[PDB]
């Protein structure tokens, strides 16, 4: 079986550098060019460059020369993107491709802001369908998962330093609080899980 | 550097309409043009390569044509599943430049928002802050006005709005309006009102609470 | 006497030399995957019209192997639909996939399909010289990589999958391709059958009859090519279940008399043609239908 696996999400400060990996299993890459594509938050796709793993012949968009370095190794069937002089402009998803097949992307966040555990505040109405929610404040970097064990997830806004997001749920008023519902908030960077029971 | 000018940037369509996207190459790129579909949160997937050849598994509604500079992408009849951003790319010369993209909006019937207001939680005022959050769920179209009232006044400062992408199921929008202020400001005032104006109604949808109760 | 003017023309019919493995069953090399020895196809020529009949089944062998909750018997022999999807892949998808490789992008469709299958790494074992075979379909222009490289399981003892290689009418646009299929098979390997031609041996400035021939009825050329295929070089005997490698030795050739409807089959390499207007010259490798 053929698989494409990109390295994990990276949080880095400005002025630094990063090596992203793209591991192909079950397939010899030498015959196939391998491309890296950049996509900034809510923006378009940008071709960084590609490598011919046979010659190690790599080319670039002139915009990325001296910022992007694309390498490949046919004995490990792996491609790499090295990014120099990191900058908020470099905050993006980075896709690797095995020819015309695309990876799942690697999220890069470039910021001097440090990793912060989220605090969660329950949203209950004041004293047929009933709407509840959780307000997720004071977390960094971007990436919070919220599940309820009707459902809306509202994009995070950069609230003067940290991130502020929210989620809502709409359940029958006969099902609450007859059988109480909970929101669980996962933040993988801080490695924290928090369960808040609505009352 | 070959520029690929993709038109239009934004395209609203009803489920069943024809979608026509055009991509103009600044130099000759022969037949080497691919078309991609990127649905929300996913990797782009290839639909058409060499300008006109449909990839296996790609629905017959999707078609591409053109040679030289003038390339066109057609969805014969757009369906609900087709909600995505679409890109041309040329592969004939390096850099292999993408078009700027075309983001589709699924056009549908008008729907009034379900507004709900929420008091700042007690375990947030212990932290030293108070955020009044208001959800406006399941509305269309996207044009919505939200005005906050504090004891009947007009609150502009400390308001942050957040829209969602069109829903995967019902093609509706949802947004949260949050009034962020200090627990000292919140304790001083009593009435907090969430007022929502939409084109579906002339009188705005009002949803408020008193801190007194 | 005359020197042989058929020499260059007849080179592609030296199946022992140009193909060098079994035809009906091709398992002429061994290779290890993860500490385990396997037999695999190693023939240098495409086998036109060959596929696998699964016995007691309606499912075609080009169907992906059973995976997930599927039982072995409901699937076929092909690579399963995982992503990125390497099989099945059309000619143009393959050309596009390899577009930045000057050699590979310019290969003919059969060699391209064979090289594409050869890029699959079995169990991701880079120590392995094992490479999967493939079947190319002319109608759809599809390369199907085969996960199952076995070609025959015909043991009456329990005849799990029971199956045999065949040139079925529904396989006419198929070509069976081992990892070893050569770049220049068009110059060096058989394809179309030869009208107005009968294989013979060059003896004293003349093309003489093949001295030893077995004769069977065949209503048309396709039936004759099938019979030759059934008797051809084979790296396992029928109904079984090293000296088991044929190296392309077998009953690989047939002279078809279109008028008496006789298929004349032999196991010695031909060195000339007799021009007899009743005859078509066929090979186990050759297309079952096409004539030149």
């Amino acid at each position: 079986e053929v698989q494409l696996q990109q390295s994990g999400a990276e949080l880095l400060r400005p002025g630094a550098s990063v090596k992203l990996s793209c591991i192909v299993s079950g397939f010899k890459i030498k015959d196939t060019s391998m491309h890296w594509v950049k996509q900034r938050p809510e923006q378009g796709l940008e071709w960084i460059g590609r490598i011919d793993p046979a010659n190690d012949n790599s080319e670039y968009d002139p915009k990325f020369q001296g910022k992007a370095t694309i390498t490949a190794d046919t004995s490990s069937n792996t491609a790499y993107l090295q990014l120099s002089s990191l900058t908020s402009e470099d905050t993006a998803v980075y896709y690797c491709t095995l020819s015309h097949f695309w990876g799942q992307g690697t999220t890069l966040t470039v910021s001097s802001a440090k990793t912060t555990p989220p605090s969660v505040y329950p949203l209950a109405p004041g004293c047929s369908s009933v709407t509840l929610g959780c307000l997720v404040k004071g977390y960094f970097p971007e990436s919070v998962t919220v599940t309820w064990n009707s459902v809306h997830t509202f994009p995070a806004l950069l609230q003067s330093g940290l991130y502020t997001m929210s989620s809502s749920v709409t359940v029958p008023s006969s099902t609450w609080p007859s059988q109480t519902v909970t929101c669980s908030v996962a933040h993988p960077a801080s490695s924290t899980t928090v369960d808040k029971k609505l009352e | 550097s070959i520029v690929m000018t993709q038109t239009p940037k934004f395209l609203p369509v009803s489920a069943g309409d024809r979608v026509t996207i055009i991509c103009k190459a600044s130099q000759s790129v022969s037949n080497d043009v691919v078309w991609y579909q990127q649905k929300p949160g996913q990797s782009p997937k290839l639909l058409i390569y060499y300008a006109s050849i449909r990839y296996t598994g790609v629905p017959d509604r999707f078609t591409g044509s053109g040679y030289g500079t003038d390339f066109t992408f057609t969805i014969s009849t757009v369906q609900v599943e087709d909600l995505a951003v679409y890109f041309c790319q040329q592969g004939f010369s390096s850099p292999r430049t993408f078009g700027g993209g075309t983001k589709l909006e699924i056009n549908r019937a008008d729907a009034a928002p379900t507004v709900s207001i929420f008091p700042p939680s007690s375990e947030q005022l212990t932290s030293g802050g108070a955020s009044v959050v208001c959800f406006l769920n399941n509305f269309y179209p996207k044009d919505i006005n939200v005005k906050w009232k504090i004891d009947g006044s007009e609150r502009q400062n400390g308001v942050l709005n957040s829209w969602t992408d069109q829903d995967s199921k019902d093609s509706t929008y949802s947004m949260s309006s949050t009034l962020t202020l200090t627990k000292d400001e919140y304790e001083r005032h009593n009435s907090y009102t969430c007022e929502a104006t939409h084109k579906t109604s002339t009188s705005p949808i009002v949803k408020s609470f008193n801190r007194n109760e | 006497y005359m020197g042989n003017p058929w020499t260059e023309y007849m080179a592609k019919y030296d199946i022992e030399e140009v193909h060098g493995s079994g035809i009906r069953v091709d398992l002429g090399e061994d290779a290890e995957v993860a500490g385990t020895q396997y037999r695999l196809p190693s023939g240098k020529c495409p086998v036109f019209g060959k596929g696998i009949i699964i016995e007691n089944s309606n499912t075609t062998f080009l169907t992906p192997v059973a995976t997930g909750n599927q039982y072995l018997k409901d699937g076929g022999f092909a690579f399963p639909p995982t992503e990125p999807l390497m099989s099945p892949m059309t000619l143009d998808e393959m050309r596009h996939f390899y577009k930045d490789n000057k050699y590979v992008k310019n290969l003919d469709e059969l060699t391209l399909c064979s090289r594409h299958a050869g890029n699959m790494i079995p169990d991701n074992d880079k120590n392995s010289n094992y490479k999967y075979p493939a079947v190319y379909d002319d109608k759809d222009k599809k390369c199907h990589i085969l996960y199952i490289a076995a070609q025959e399981n015909n043991g009456p003892r329990y005849c799990m999958f029971c199956f045999r290689p065949a040139k079925d009418i529904s396989f006419q646009n198929y070509t069976y391709l081992s990892k070893n299929v050569v770049d220049n098979w068009e110059k060096v390997c058989p394809r179309k059958n030869l009208q107005n031609a009968k294989f013979g041996l060059w003896v004293d400035g003349n093309c003489e009859d093949i001295p030893h021939v077995n004769e069977f009825p065949a209503i048309d050329l396709f039936e004759c090519n099938k019979l030759v295929f059934e008797l051809s070089a084979s790296d396992q005997p029928k109904q079984y279940e090293d000296r088991y490698k044929s190296h392309g030795k077998g009953y690989n050739w047939g002279n078809y008399n279109t008028e008496t409807q006789k298929c004349e089959i032999f196991n010695v390499k031909p060195t000339c043609l007799i021009n007899n207007s009743s005859y078509i010259a066929t090979t186990a490798l050759s297309h079952p239908i096409e004539v030149e």
